[PDB]
């Protein structure tokens, strides 16, 4: 018996070992409880504000838009405090896991940027941290690596299997099935087992709350669509779920393409993978023809996660929201003009749903429509791969 | 075919246990792993559980992580297992070979397909690690339809809903965790308990049988032999038939 | 004549060559008007609101000064767009310069903060931005240089000179003298001639005034002190200007001591220096025996202006605000401790604030006091120095 | 003293500017310098502009620049330019020599003894170039205290206030840059105007005086000379004296 429904549609699920169920029920009744209760409320509220920073601007985007019948805001993610939107929902699990009395955090990371939120959020609430991170991401993210440890976490690199984020999951879990008494697993993104897609997507809806007052307050009226990325889900999950009963407002997510769907080298299973069980969850995924599990490719790692959330691939079968796919060349693009025109460096996972609402633009210029991209994050962390990559085609 | 209760039947009429050995299927090649199976079978074990090579076996320890990888450098593939189990139960016609899934690997070519192939091959049973009792409902309506158990773990903090369930939800055994808990079992006339997880000597055999286990499974132990032998396959061979039969006399009364 | 006093007591003044000084005349005739116009302010805030992410939070640290009598807020410019204080006065600066009708921006820039500062609020406000950086800074700052040129800025190194911002600053004023009627010196400090220590002032004044709300709403009274780093002297003015008049309100202005100051390697002007009369103004200022203008050195490159804003020079002369000095490896232990103990890394400037208000606490543990610190920026790009320093000596 | 005086009556007498050059002081080096300095005189300059190498010359072009580095380079300091100055005029009675400086060199070791140590070393004007004449009082006060003309630029654009200013406050000549205002500042009575800025041909020279300008000042083209022959300073001497003496043709009636 669960409290809530573990499924979207046919997805989602709790598809974990037995002996890490206890630990999914007690993390889902602390969740239901924690949700009506006013204080807890209160005090995730209070984080969000007088440490992270919320709520956080609304951007109009005239410099881009001139001359079309578009209207381009954009949701400063990038603004809040880590510079992701990745800290609103850490803080709302490490509250949780203060509710049910567990004094350590254990979290997964590909790129780093769940890593540092994890640990910025222990070290906040007072909780021993302790990060997995595949052994090939723990060399190539090395900024991140040191972030985690100048705020008191402890990085462990993993080295099983192909030493990347499937295998940090994995190690995450196995610790967990033998800690949560004393352990909260902090998952960093709106998948995984019920109700990690539940907890996550409540944990950002502020996103789409604000983004609703505030161009209310702005335009007077709604969004003609609402655009995000998609790594995991989370982040577009917070965008949309205040809009779902909208039903006017489109809902579009975008997967990272990579060098293109047609080369197989994207991260852009909703669209262009095969409904598996794998990460507790049913989903469409990044797989063999035999089932075994492969990797997502995108020029932004934060968009690698080789799954999805199930209620984006619940969303996207009814219809209610749409999915697409942007190229490695198409989020360059959009990272150069968000830059030289608006001078706001976006993240190249946020520059994926930046493009497609160029590509909107662009394609139907006399078009009136009124659009908010979520601007996930800020790209500093990304200024010296878009570097090489300018140098290395001439520039 | 009803393998096991055959099994437990005359292995009951000889006040004897189980001695069930886990191994990799394609570790560290195909035919030296069907080399392996046999030797285990000459050597005393009364049934085989066997994994099935998959990209991230979450709820396997390193020992076993690394058979999988031994398997994968080989180019084991799935159906290559499948091809294996008919050639293992085409020598071997009662002894209950019983399969550790993920639930990809299930899933992937649809269910019933799955669990058809196995019954084709001869498979006894199936323990998908990754589907807990809660949601297993198609799985083991598939697994019934085609003539196979199955089999479920039952934790050692099991309450009594989930012992409930479990009993009345598995077939063939019960996979029981590393005395209260096989009482409660065979109160709601469960399957018979195998005991698993870091049974490693004779001395833990022995252990589990007189709690009131119907036998005992062992893997890690099992494999760590594998791999510490990989460059002298023949002394592989021998020194797993001395360890299954010195773990298997333990079983007997 | 000018229309407002360009002197601070004997500080401050217009010491530029006579073809400079319309330029000086018309820039300061534009501020006064536009000071004195609703729509401009009005046009201002809006910016800062809707892109710079203004009000910035004011966050507690009760994990640092647990076991204390001392209280400590944060005031968390490192959440504004650009990562710090800078963002404010370009913004107003970009105003002015088209209010004037002025098509193009001239900066300096020593470290890259302000060069990135005046390419954002120029690539927003649609200016042609041209960047003066010393040689060898644009050598050891290349992830700032190659952000001003990806936001559409032309940087321009200087090899005249040493090759670093004293001659970066000459090169920009050279320029200006003779572009003027088209072209704005957007000066990064509060430092240099009338009106720009006014003007900056006035365009940073919205971290105090904000501050003062804030900790009205939270604890129902003034501030015992406020702490904040000083290098040219803009984000401590800032702090500082809406408490000048609240008398009981300590003002404590940071310094850079580098090394030590009995090292002789600091950037300690204002209380190590001599007065001398250079960068347009009459301020206290690093300099040989015989008048030869010298460097400040610290580990924070944003701190090494080698003088310091005529006001600075002026309240400390009267006794309002006082000033002190703290080291790099007292930086350094700040940075490390805010980092571990509340999620947050703080830039090196920055940490100098901190690590004085640390001092406050730990020497006198049982003293009450109410202390902000101006956390002017956040150390994402001081990551790398931190991890240097910390890996040569150990670790 | 009023060197500056008798030069301009006894130049108006022979219907003649003036023609000044800038160098500056210690460039390439001490001996050199004074070497220079005296073919500068020898060559027929009427008047002497002087810099004093300073760390940060905000309002001299790369030329300039380049030569106060030369001067750093060759250790030179303000207390050995005053101790230059006073062996040029110990050589040179009646020559006028003007010093252009920057504000903190005057400011540094106090303002009146800066203009002091101009009196007793017999310089006789002072350009303090980063000091506008609306915050020139200490300094011209100063100066006159120490019968040294303090100098002001009148720029091409100049209002008429800037102009009432500079005829009120300058002494010994106006320093226009490069005719309404040469007629404004006679207008006023103002020290006779000396033209400066690009001055590099005898027909600027010309040029300068025919549009009522006392003399012309040159810079840029005579280090220039120096910069180019630094390998040579024996032909780097004949060079300055080659154009020096073709400059102050240009000026003779
Ligand atoms: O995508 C995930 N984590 C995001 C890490 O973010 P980053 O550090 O930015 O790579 C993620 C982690 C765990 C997971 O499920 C389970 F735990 F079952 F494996 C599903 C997705
Ligand atoms: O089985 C476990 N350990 C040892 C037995 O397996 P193996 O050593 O491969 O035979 C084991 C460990 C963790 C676990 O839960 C989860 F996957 F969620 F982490 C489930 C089983
Ligand atoms: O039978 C297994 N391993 C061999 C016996 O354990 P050991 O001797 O410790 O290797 C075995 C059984 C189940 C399993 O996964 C899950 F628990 F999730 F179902 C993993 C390993
Ligand atoms: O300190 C100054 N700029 C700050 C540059 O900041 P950063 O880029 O962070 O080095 C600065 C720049 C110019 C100046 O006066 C004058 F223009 F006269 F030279 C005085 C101070
Ligand atoms: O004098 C100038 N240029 C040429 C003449 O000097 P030099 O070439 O050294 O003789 C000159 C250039 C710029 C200037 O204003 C300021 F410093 F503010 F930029 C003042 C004078
Ligand atoms: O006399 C000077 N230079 C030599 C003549 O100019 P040029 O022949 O072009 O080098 C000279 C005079 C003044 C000056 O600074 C300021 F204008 F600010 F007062 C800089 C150079
Ligand atoms: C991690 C990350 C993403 C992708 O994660 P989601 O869970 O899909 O939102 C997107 N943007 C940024 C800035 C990230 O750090
Ligand atoms: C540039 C800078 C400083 C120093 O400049 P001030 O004008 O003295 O405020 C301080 N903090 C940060 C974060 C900076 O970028
Ligand atoms: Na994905
Ligand atoms: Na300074």
């Amino acid at each position: 018996t669960t409290l809530l429904n573990p499924y979207f549609g046919e997805f989602g699920g709790m598809y974990v070992p037995q002996i890490l169920m206890p630990a999914l029920n007690q993390l889902e009744e602390a969740f239901v409880s924690a949700q009506k209760d006013p204080e807890f409320q209160a005090q995730f509220a209070d984080l969000l504000k007088n440490y992270a920073g919320r709520p956080t601007a609304l951007t109009k985007c005239q410099n881009i838009t001139a001359g079309t019948r578009t209207t381009l805001y954009l949701k400063r993610e990038d603004l809040l405090h880590g510079g992701a939107h990745k800290t609103n929902q850490v803080l709302g699990q490490a509250l949780l896991a203060k509710r049910m009395g567990k004094s350590e955090i254990i979290a997964e990371t590909g790129a780093g940027q769940h890593g540092v939120a994890s640990a910025l959020a222990s070290a906040l609430l007072g909780l021993k941290c302790r990060i997995y991170m595949g052994a090939k991401d723990v060399e190539r993210q090395s900024p991140n690596v040191f972030r985690m440890r100048l705020m008191g976490a402890e990085v462990i690199p993993v080295h099983s299997g192909s030493a990347t984020l499937k295998d940090a999951c994995n190690e995450a879990l196995r610790d967990w099935s033998g800690s949560y008494e004393t352990a909260h697993y902090m998952l960093g993104t709106a998948a995984g087992p019920h109700p990690y897609p539940t907890i996550v997507r409540e944990f950002q809806r502020m996103i789409g709350e604000e983004t609703k007052a505030q161009i209310l307050d702005k335009e007077g009226r709604l969004p003609d669509a609402v655009i995000a990325c998609v790594g995991g889900g989370s982040n577009a999950i917070g965008m949309f779920a205040d809009f779902i009963n909208d039903t006017s407002v489109g809902l579009i997510g975008v997967e990272p393409g990579g060098h293109g769907i047609e080369t197989g080298e994207h991260g852009a299973p909703l669209k262009h993978g095969r409904v598996g069980i794998y990460f507790g969850m049913k989903a469409p995924m990044m797989q063999t023809a035999d089932g075994q599990i492969e990797e997502s490719y995108s020029i932004s790692a934060g968009l690698d996660f080789p799954s999805v959330g199930p209620q984006h691939a619940y969303l996207n079968s009814i219809g209610r929201a749409d999915y697409v796919s942007i190229t490695d060349d198409e989020a360059l693009e959009a990272f150069k003009t968000l830059c030289r025109h608006e001078g706001i460096i976006p993240a190249l996972e946020s520059s994926h749903a930046l493009a497609h609402a160029l590509k909107m633009m662009r394609e139907q210029p006399e078009k009136e429509q009124l659009l908010v991209v979520n601007l996930s994050g800020r790209g500093d962390k990304d200024i010296f791969t878009v570097h090489d990559i300018l140098k290395a085609r001439g520039e | 075919m009803e393998r096991y209760e055959n099994l437990f039947a005359q292995l009951n009429d000889r006040r004897e246990g189980a001695f069930v050995p886990f191994v990799t299927l394609g570790d560290p090649g195909i035919e030296q792993s069907l080399k392996i199976i046999d030797t285990l079978i000459d050597a005393g074990a009364d049934a085989l559980e066997l994994g099935v090579p998959f990209s991230d076996p979450l709820a396997d320890g390193p020992t076993i992580q690394n058979a999988n990888l031994r398997a994968f450098a080989a180019g084991v593939t799935p159906a290559q297992c499948f091809e294996m189990l008919a050639l293992i139960r085409e020598k071997h016609p009662t002894i209950p070979i019983g399969l550790l899934m993920y639930a990809n690997l299930v899933f992937n070519n649809g269910i019933d397909a799955f669990y058809a192939r196995c019954e084709q091959v001869g498979v006894d049973s199936v323990l998908v690690a990754d589907v807990p009792v809660e949601e297993s409902a198609p799985f083991r309506q598939a697994a019934l339809r085609h003539n196979i158990a199955p089999i479920f773990i039952c934790p050692p903090n099991a309450d009594d809903d989930l012992l409930r369930q479990v009993a009345s939800y598995g077939r063939g055994y019960t996979y029981l965790l590393s005395h209260h808990l096989i009482e409660k079992l065979k109160e709601y006339h469960a399957a018979p308990a195998l005991q698993g997880f870091g049974i490693s000597s004779p001395e833990q055999v022995s252990a589990a049988v007189r709690a009131g286990a119907a036998g005992a499974i062992s893997g890690s132990a099992i494999v760590k032999i594998i791999e510490k032998n990989l460059a002298s396959p023949k002394q592989m061979l021998a020194e797993l038939r001395s360890f299954v039969s010195a773990m298997k006399a333990a079983s007997r009364a």
